């Protein structure tokens, strides 16, 4: 009300409204799902188009051979944060001949978003990210909020109508975690999960976007007729 | 962090008034009375030592300050603003003059430098004006004795005699009646004490009054002998005893 | 190295050798000493090879930006001065450059600018730069006329490089010919000095000192 | 440094500081530009509220940017000097590097760029100035006349006016200027320029300034008596 | 953050005016009147000190008339402290020009420089403008005797006779009435003092309330002399012209 | 005084075929008269069907190869996983090298692969970035021993057809990958005999449309 | 640019079937003066890596602090700091190699020759060299300074190529290293009798041996040597 | 007042949303992509008959293989064009090749959100970036001041955008020829323009693989307008 003019101002109840408004931009964004087993980690994203002549906005970004994320919210902010990740992944490889741990990647994203919430002049990031990766401690899935909060999860979803997919994964938890050494079945579970967030529209060939990383699987994105198999 | 106040805090109002300068002058008006009188062979500057508490040692608080060996200053208004201005005034007398010309600045030019500092606080980013008016008395070879007033705006005027602060209006009227162009230094001191008594409520003695002069050279205060041209400072702060002696012949 | 360029009735002839040496060691016989800045402008290599390649490729980028902004072909005067002003900023740092910026525009006609890593910029009709420049100058000066044909002008440039290639130890390999017209430059082939020497010797009767 | 975003968008998509800069131009004295077949003429209004002026030394409204290009303006006088200075410097810089004087379009594009920069830079307000830039390109006999404005947009004009009551003189020019046959001579072009100012000026005495620019750096400013002869001839023909 | 307290000194009103410049001009209208009159054989500068006191040391005082170099002087109207900042900058420019070209700075060039500085404060920096208006009286070998004025907007213009400060409307009418082109310095001295005498808010015009100066070629042969009048000399010229 | 440069010896060789390209290099690494390693790989697969070697001062050689490999990675990020063509890689390397014009990478760089028409390609760089497409290029310590041999046996220089006596040149017939490898091996065998810094092992990287293949051969260890 | 002041001489090392051995004497020379006799020049990092340093000691001590600081930093927000995300020899080396080359490129080098010896997560032997120039190389045997000239020849007789590594036991490897240290004591004028030896085995882990001495020395033949040519007495 | 980079309660940047309103006030610009080329067309919209309409430059060349059309506060586009041209040329310098249309568009869009308290406000102009590369063929992009860019088969921006887009919805198919696209731009421009469409108040341009980017002559466009009139009167 009087305490939402900038990010440097706490409300009387101890809230940061600019951060909460940035959080709102994620809810407006298109749905994207993340889930993993012990061998693989999968991103499934519903891409959004402007109209029938337009292309479908890309949702998934590769950060390294073993790491990448899906976005929901302001796409330019995801480009900035993904570019930052790319560098940090790259710094670790060049300097330490070491692949950047997925947990440590989350710590870095958290700290970068935090500085934007405590200083005058700037603004919070207006995007949520789902980071998947496979490192020395197996498969991982992270959920990034522009408040700074990063959370390691078995599965999750962010965007509009994401609650439907999130409840499905909460039921399926015991099943999909056990899908080891079978990428197709893990993607199927991700496609079935994101389907719980759909209304009116359904998953078409240029609508759906899937990415996967695993034990002997580099981070690879599937679009177009490559995802027709899963429709 | 960073000083993000890079804009003026003093601005012209529709009526053409610079609010913060006016309000600074209002703060000066509330301040304790101080005065200056120029004689033919000297200048006197005086003020009341308004002690905030009797437990406080009012000798440690110097309202009358030496700027150069031949220049002194006194104020009315906010003491802390005065203290820093004295520090800056002393340094600027060296950096922008003595280190260049190998001699102390004349009264008018030092006053000009002080004024410039006060003007800048009236226009620069993220600062308020100084809440003081200064009375600067001094002597130099080519201009002789002089007395200057300096206001928060940075404006400065030379005076034969004047007063600032609490009871300035009444004090200036008193000085107009007594002042002439044939006054000796002792006569000006006598008039200064008379004028200052009117604005003082409580105790009136050498311990509650601070008074200094710009007069003859003081070789005893120089600290060394051997150089004929170096004859000592013309600034001298009167002692508590020296004031009380003249209060008997009052 | 031996590079030359001269103005004539039919435009400009540019001719260069192809040799590159590191001390006495012949590093390459197939070096390109003509940079094709763009379809209308040419530049020659002498002194530093990288300095030439880098900054004249860069010059082509600056010329392209000029004609995008001004909707007009850049003048040879302007193109040359961009390069000379650049190297002048680097003066002292140790850039090595001796080049002819060659071009043909409407307002100027055929124009040649000698540009130098010392900051020198000279307009002229005939220029020769390199370790074998003095040998090329001799043939040029004695045979040059404004009213040369394109065929004869091309041969004169070829023959003048051959003269240097023979005598100058640090020149040779092959001869590259260019002919600059208003509609652009035209490449006139790579000519091996080994085969060219014997061909010229026989047909021209020159080099009687040499046994063939 | 002072970084405050003064020029910003409003809910309706307007940048008020740029629009309020145009209002400063509207207040400024009228300026007019008319290009003939082999010349361009720049007319300028001098408000007669200021007498006892020294016209020798008082800043003239039309300014030479180079020997072949001129710039007149309407709006804040102090602001115009900054644009004129930058333009004059850029004109010499262009001659130094390109070895050729600026085209009128290039000089216009530069000034318009400066004006634009001040509409989205921190800690600065836009220029309260619209300009008329006229001249002839090097080795070219085609007349050139361009206009700029605080927002930074610029364009070419057969004839144009800016400043106070510019609506009226533009009305006049729109009916009196023929594109198929522009003012063939210097006389015809100057006459049409004076006529257009006489719709607005008040008295035709010292209130009208005329500057004629011709090809090959041939620029001259008309005197009071020369202009007064045009004023006399126009009104004598009008009495009919 | 800090934005909350920003007055925004460099913005346009809806009408297209610069708020702070307009208010600074209002400030200047309450300042002591300063008049400049240009004649064929010299320039006069006359100015009124604001409600003085009998204890003010007049002979060592200077609030209105300042010397920029040997050829150029200025009369001030507004904040004296602001003027001195600009005056010292102007004095330096004159010396920079003299060092560079080995010739005294032309009057207009100096005026344009100071006026451009004032302009800058109205367009960028977020600071308040200088609450000062100058009358420049000067001479050079190109245009001869020149009178200029500049104000907080950074706009300057040339004049034959001009006033700044208080009652400029009344003063400018009186000057416009009695001024002629073939006028001489001694006549301009009389006009300047007569104008102030009628426009003053004081009961009577006296020597202690005035600063006066003349730039004359009345110096021995082809050269120019600046004369800043002393208190006794202002008293004499007041009797001579018949005002006291 | 500190000398930031050193000489790690070694010798490399690139040869462009008709539809293939080879980039070879010995595996010996040295300082002065001591051997540091008998097997220290010098020719590297940089992805996108490009192979690279930066011979000379190994610290600058390693630094450059690392930065180029990095440039390939970021080219993919910035330009939608587009394949970096050999000619584009060559221009990019020029800027990497010229970037340090006044404190150069003390290396003689060679890359090899296929051009956009599928033909064999070899590019050769100097220490400060001047580069050029070539058919044949030896680099490093024994370059002066190998190049003349290659002029003679690859380009058939000074060779004429019997009977004609200097009138007809030997025709420039195309060499197979098996034929090139023979010439590479004999070049390195000869260089090993007559150059002290050459020996231990030969590693060849062969580039075709099918990908990058490696071959290793022993060399004399004295 | 500087000059080394307090210096450490040869570091020698080699691979064997299950791991690596590294050794270096305990001397800190001050020119020809054998100033400091209790200097440890093998610095272990975790339980899987030993970094052996020669050259300027003040720069060694700086590098020692960087490695100590590296372990601390790796532990921050790292639940697997003593498991999967522990520091590897390859990580430690690459970090040093970066620093060494950066410092030489600023014309202000760390005046050292470093050998990082260790065993990786998968049991692979790690042995690589880096020096003040940022030059790096790997080999079955590695040695700095005089060790390069005298130790390598002896160690290469045991492991002459990659295929000899599985055939070389820890007893044979340690014997060769100890013999090499004796040879360097005979012949390097900037060496000491006292040294340290470290073994990093994939099965038995890190074994760090301090206060070792060169023994079984041959000097008796010296008594028979008389004069410099013709002298008999 | 309030921050420049402030979020609204709905989760949108005020300044970006306001700049989109300025773009709605701008003149109409239409782009149509086909397999034979991409066509760009604009409404010039001269404010007076004395304004020489050929000086109105709302279609602009970035490189030989990339063209650009603008709508909104066109003065703001000049620095965007400059950057685009610099990026296209710089990439050619570094990589000896043409730069991808998407990569160019991405480089331009990176400028968009570089505003705060960098520039003081977002851009008040939208761009239709059309071009061709070997990887993805003929492409048309719409670059906004939000930093977002969408690829389109066809797209209209400016005052008559939603009406024109609805028309493009029906008319566009994957087998359009270049000539068919030219007439279609002219048809829809004529529909949404206030004044009557002719060769002086409207402009056409295209980008083909062979000839590159070309702005159409007023004589060439005039013939296409006459061809349009006849085919509409034909039924
Ligand atoms: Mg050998």
């Amino acid at each position: 009300n009087n305490y939402d003019g900038d990010t440097v101002t706490f409300s009387p109840t101890g809230r940061l409204f600019q951060v909460e408004y940035a959080l709102e931009a994620i809810k407006q964004g298109s749905v994207t799902v993340g889930l993993r087993s012990n061998t693989h980690a999968v991103l499934v994203a519903l891409k959004r188009n402007a109209d029938e002549l337009s292309s479908y906005q890309k949702k998934i970004i590769k950060c390294d051979e073993h790491m990448g994320l899906s976005l929901a919210g302001l796409a330019p902010d995801a480009r900035v944060l993904s570019n930052y990740l790319r560098q940090q992944c790259n710094y670790s490889s060049l300097v330490f001949n070491r692949k950047l741990a997925v947990e440590r990647a989350g710590h870095l994203l958290c700290d970068k978003a935090q500085k934007n919430t405590q200083s005058y002049g700037g603004r919070p990031y207006g995007v949520g990210l789902l980071i998947i990766g496979y490192d020395k401690s197996g498969a991982h899935l992270l959920e990034f909020q522009p408040s700074g909060n990063v959370t390691e999860l078995y599965g999750t979803a962010i965007g509009a109508r994401s609650q439907g997919a999130k409840t499905y994964l909460e039921r399926t938890l015991d099943t999909f975690i056990k899908i080891d050494g079978n990428p197709d079945e893990l993607i199927k579970a991700g496609v079935e999960a994101i389907s719980q967030s759909l209304r009116d529209e359904s998953l078409t060939v240029d609508n759906l976007s899937i990415a996967i990383v695993g034990k002997d699987t580099p981070f690879t994105i599937y679009d177009g007729e490559a995802v027709a198999k899963y429709i | 962090m960073t000083d993000r106040y890079s804009f003026s805090l003093t601005t012209f109002s529709p009526s053409g008034k610079l609010g913060q300068i006016d309000y600074a002058l209002t703060a000066v008006k509330q301040g304790v009375t101080s005065l200056g009188i120029k004689a033919t062979n000297g200048v006197v500057i005086a003020t009341e030592k308004k002690s905030s508490s009797p437990l406080a040692m009012s000798e440690t608080l110097s309202k009358v300050s030496l700027l150069t060996p031949d220049i002194g200053a006194v104020y009315s208004g906010m003491g802390p603003d005065y203290r820093v201005l004295v520090d800056k005034s002393r340094k600027v007398a060296h950096t922008s003059y003595k280190r260049i010309y190998g001699e102390y600045p004349p009264t008018k030019l030092l006053v000009s430098e002080v004024a410039k500092i006060m003007q800048e606080a009236t226009q620069s980013g993220g600062v308020r004006p100084f809440g003081v008016s200064l009375l600067i008395a001094g002597h130099d070879e080519f201009n002789g004795f002089s007395l200057y007033q300096v206001d928060p705006s940075g404006s400065y005027f030379p005076w034969k005699a004047t007063a600032i602060g609490k009871g300035s209006v009444a004090a200036k009227t008193f000085l107009e009646k007594r002042w002439n162009d044939e006054l000796e230094l002792e006569d000006a001191i006598h008039i200064a004490l008379l004028t200052l008594k009117e604005s003082v409520e409580g105790e009136f003695n050498g311990d509650t009054i601070e008074l200094a002069i710009i007069g003859d050279e003081n070789p005893d205060l120089l600290g060394y002998t051997g150089i004929p041209t170096d004859k000592g400072p013309r600034f001298r702060k009167l002692t508590s005893q020296e004031i009380n002696d003249r209060l008997e012949a009052l | 190295t031996t590079t030359l360029a001269f103005r004539f009735q039919g435009g400009i002839i540019v001719a260069v050798d192809s040799r590159a040496t590191a001390g006495n060691w012949v590093a390459s016989q197939t070096v390109k000493k003509v940079i094709e800045i763009n379809p209308f402008l040419l530049g020659t290599m002498a002194g530093g090879a990288a300095d030439f390649q880098f900054w004249e490729t860069w010059l082509g980028s600056q010329c392209r930006l000029h004609e995008l902004r001004e909707k007009e072909r850049i003048s040879v005067a302007a193109a040359s001065k961009i390069l000379s002003n650049l190297v002048y900023q680097y003066k002292g740092a140790g850039l090595s450059m001796g080049t002819m910026i060659c071009g043909y525009t409407r307002k100027e006609g055929p124009t040649i600018y000698y540009v130098d890593s010392d900051g020198t910029r000279l307009k002229g009709d005939i220029f020769c730069v390199g370790s074998g420049q003095t040998f090329a100058y001799g043939v040029l000066d004695s045979n040059y006329k404004w009213d040369l044909s394109v065929e004869d002008a091309l041969y004169l440039g070829k023959r003048s490089i051959l003269a240097a290639a023979h005598r100058d130890a640090y020149s040779g390999g092959s001869v590259n010919l260019y002919h600059v017209t208003e509609d652009g430059w035209i490449y006139h082939g790579n000519h091996d000095v080994g085969e060219l020497f014997w061909k010229v010797k026989e047909e021209e009767g020159s080099f009687n000192n040499v046994i063939g | 440094g002072y970084d405050r975003a003064l020029s910003i968008f409003s809910p309706d998509g307007h940048i008020f500081q740029v629009e309020y800069a145009l209002e400063a131009v509207k207040r400024g004295t009228c300026a007019v530009g008319v290009k003939g077949k082999n010349c361009v003429v720049l007319g300028c209004e001098r408000r007669s509220t200021l007498k006892l002026q020294d016209t020798r030394i008082t800043p003239s409204k039309v300014s030479k940017i180079d020997s072949h290009v001129v710039l007149s303006f309407s709006g804040l006088n102090a602001d115009s000097r900054i644009l004129i200075e930058k333009a004059r410097v850029e004109a010499q810089s262009h001659r130094l590097t390109l070895e050729d004087p600026v085209t009128v379009e290039y000089l216009t594009r530069y000034v318009a760029g400066v004006q634009q920069r001040y509409t989205q830079s921190g800690g600065v307000r836009p220029f309260g100035v619209s300009t008329l830039i006229a001249g002839f390109d090097p080795r070219d006999d085609e007349p050139k006349l361009y206009q700029t404005e605080p927002s930074g947009i610029y364009s070419s004009w057969s004839a144009q006016t800016i400043g106070r009551n510019s609506k009226t003189v533009r009305e006049f020019l729109e009916k009196n200027y023929d594109r198929k046959e522009p003012p063939a001579t210097v006389e015809e072009c100057v006459k049409l320029t004076v006529r257009s100012l006489l719709e607005v000026v008040q008295t035709g005495a010292k209130n009208i300034e005329i500057t004629v620019v011709k090809p090959d750096s041939d620029i001259v400013a008309l005197s009071s008596e020369e202009i007064n002869q045009y004023v006399t001839q126009i009104e004598q023909e009008k009495q009919e | 953050g800090s934005r909350r307290y920003d007055s925004r000194t460099t913005i346009f009103s809806p009408e297209g005016r610069l708020y702070q410049v307009e208010y600074a001009l209002e400030s200047i209208s309450h300042a002591g009147t300063a008049i400049g009159i240009m004649a064929s054989d010299g320039i006069v500068l006359a100015a009124e000190r604001k409600v003085t006191s009998t204890l003010l040391e007049q002979d060592t005082s200077t609030e209105k008339l300042y010397k920029l170099n040997d050829k150029i002087a200025v009369a001030v109207a507004g904040l004296t402290a602001d003027a001195e900042i600009l005056i010292n900058t102007a004095r330096i420019h004159a010396q920079n020009y003299l060092k560079t070209y080995n010739e005294d700075i032309p009057v207009e060039i100096l005026v344009r420089r100071l006026s451009d500085i004032k302009q800058g404060y109205t367009q960028h920096g977020g600071l308040r403008p200088f609450g000062v208006s100058f009358i420049y009286a000067g001479y050079d070998d190109r245009y001869g005797y020149q009178l200029y004025t500049s104000n907080p907007s950074g706009n300057y213009t040339g004049w034959k006779a001009i006033s700044v400060g208080a009652n400029t409307s009344a003063a400018q009418t009186l000057l416009q009435m009695d001024y002629k082109d073939d006028m001489k310095v001694d006549d301009a001295i009389e006009l300047a003092l007569k104008t102030l005498s009628k426009t003053t808010d004081s009961s009577a015009l006296t020597y202690d309330r005035l600063e006066f100066a003349t730039i004359r070629k009345g110096a021995n042969d082809g050269e120019v002399y600046q004369k800043i009048f002393k208190p006794q000399e202002i008293k004499d010229i007041l009797v001579k012209t018949g005002i006291t | 005084q500190f000398n930031p440069y050193g000489d790690n010896g070694g010798t490399i060789l690139g040869i462009a075929g008709e539809d293939f390209a080879v980039l070879a290099g010995d595996t010996r690494n040295i300082t002065d008269y001591s051997i540091n390693s008998r097997y220290e790989p010098k020719v590297f697969d940089c992805g996108d069907n490009i192979v690279m070697s930066a011979n000379g001062f190994a610290a600058d050689g390693d630094a450059l190869v690392k930065r180029f490999k990095n440039s390939v990675k970021w080219y993919h990020f910035d330009h939608n996983d587009k394949k970096l063509s050999i000619n584009s890689a060559a221009r990019n390397i020029q800027h990497l090298l010229y970037g340090k014009r006044f404190f150069p990478y003390y290396v003689h760089t060679i890359i090899a692969g296929l051009d956009e028409d599928g033909k064999g390609a070899v590019y050769s760089f100097d220490p400060v970035g001047s580069y050029e497409r070539e058919q044949c290029r030896a680099g490093g310590a024994a370059a002066s021993l190998i190049m003349p041999f290659l002029d003679n046996q690859v380009n058939f220089k000074n060779q004429y057809e019997p009977g004609t006596n200097g009138k007809v040149k030997k025709p420039l017939k195309y060499l197979s990958v098996e034929e090139v490898i023979k010439l590479v091996r004999d070049s390195f065998t000869s260089a090993t005999e007559r150059h002290i810094q050459v020996g231990d092992g030969l590693e060849i990287l062969i580039v075709t449309k099918d990908g990058v293949r490696k071959e290793f051969y022993e060399l004399k260890r004295d | 640019t500087q000059q080394p002041i307090v210096t450490g001489t040869s570091v020698i090392s080699m691979k064997y079937d299950n791991g690596v051995i590294i050794a270096a004497d305990n001397l800190g020379s001050y020119g020809s003066l054998l100033r400091f006799n209790g200097v440890e020049r093998l610095i272990p990092v975790g339980d899987n890596t030993v970094v052996g340093i020669s050259g300027d000691i003040s720069d060694m001590q700086h590098i020692e602090r960087l490695l100590k600081d590296l372990v601390t930093e790796n532990a921050y927000d790292n639940p697997l700091a003593d498991a999967e995300e522990a520091l590897e020899p390859s990580y430690i080396f690459e970090y040093l190699a970066t620093v060494m080359y950066q410092r030489r490129s600023k014309m202000n080098p760390l005046w050292n020759a470093i050998i990082v010896a260790g065993v990786q997560s998968n049991g692979d032997q790690f042995l690589r060299y880096v020096n003040l120039l940022g030059v790096t190389y790997s080999s079955p045997t590695l040695a700095t300074g005089f060790g390069a000239h005298m130790a390598n020849p002896l160690l290469r007789k045991v492991v002459d190529r990659e295929s000899d590594i599985p055939k070389t036991t820890v007893q044979v490897a340690e014997e060769a290293i100890v013999n090499a240290m004796r040879v360097l004591y005979y012949r390097d004028a900037r060496s000491s009798r006292n040294f340290s030896l470290a073994i990093i085995d994939k099965n038995t882990g890190l074994t760090f041996k301090k206060n070792l001495q060169v023994e079984n020395m041959k000097w008796d033949f010296a008594k028979d040597i008389k004069g410099y040519g013709t002298q008999k007495i | 007042d309030r921050g420049v980079s402030t979020f609204s309660p709905e989760g949108r940047l005020f300044q970006v949303e306001y700049s989109l309103e300025a773009i709605k006030l701008g003149s109409t610009a239409i782009g149509i992509a086909t397999k034979e080329g991409v066509v760009l067309g604009v409404e010039k919209r001269a404010t007076s008959p004395l304004l020489e309409s050929d000086s109105i430059e709302k279609i602009v060349e970035i490189d030989r293989h990339i063209g650009c059309a603008m709508s909104g506060l066109t003065a703001d586009a000049r620095s965007m064009i400059e950057h685009a041209r610099t990026a296209a040329v710089t990439h050619n310098l570094y990589y000896d090749e043409d730069i991808n249309v998407e990569s160019l568009t991405q480089s331009v869009c990176d400028l968009a959100l570089r505003f705060g308290e960098l520039m003081s406000r977002p851009f008040g102009v939208a761009l239709l970036i059309a071009g061709h590369d070997a990887d993805d063929g003929y492409q048309l992009f719409h670059a906004e001041p939000s930093g977002t860019f969408y690829r389109y088969n066809a797209k209209a921006i400016g005052s008559g955008s939603e009406g024109a887009q609805a028309e493009l919805l029906n008319e566009w198919h994957s087998s359009l020829t270049l000539k068919e696209a030219e007439l279609l731009v002219l048809k829809i421009l004529k529909q949404v323009m206030e004044e009557k469409l002719d060769e002086n108040n409207a402009q056409l341009s295209c980008i083909t693989k062979q000839d590159g980017f070309k702005i159409y002559d007023n004589e060439k466009t005039a013939e296409l307008i006459k061809e349009l009139k006849e085919k509409e009167a034909a039924e």
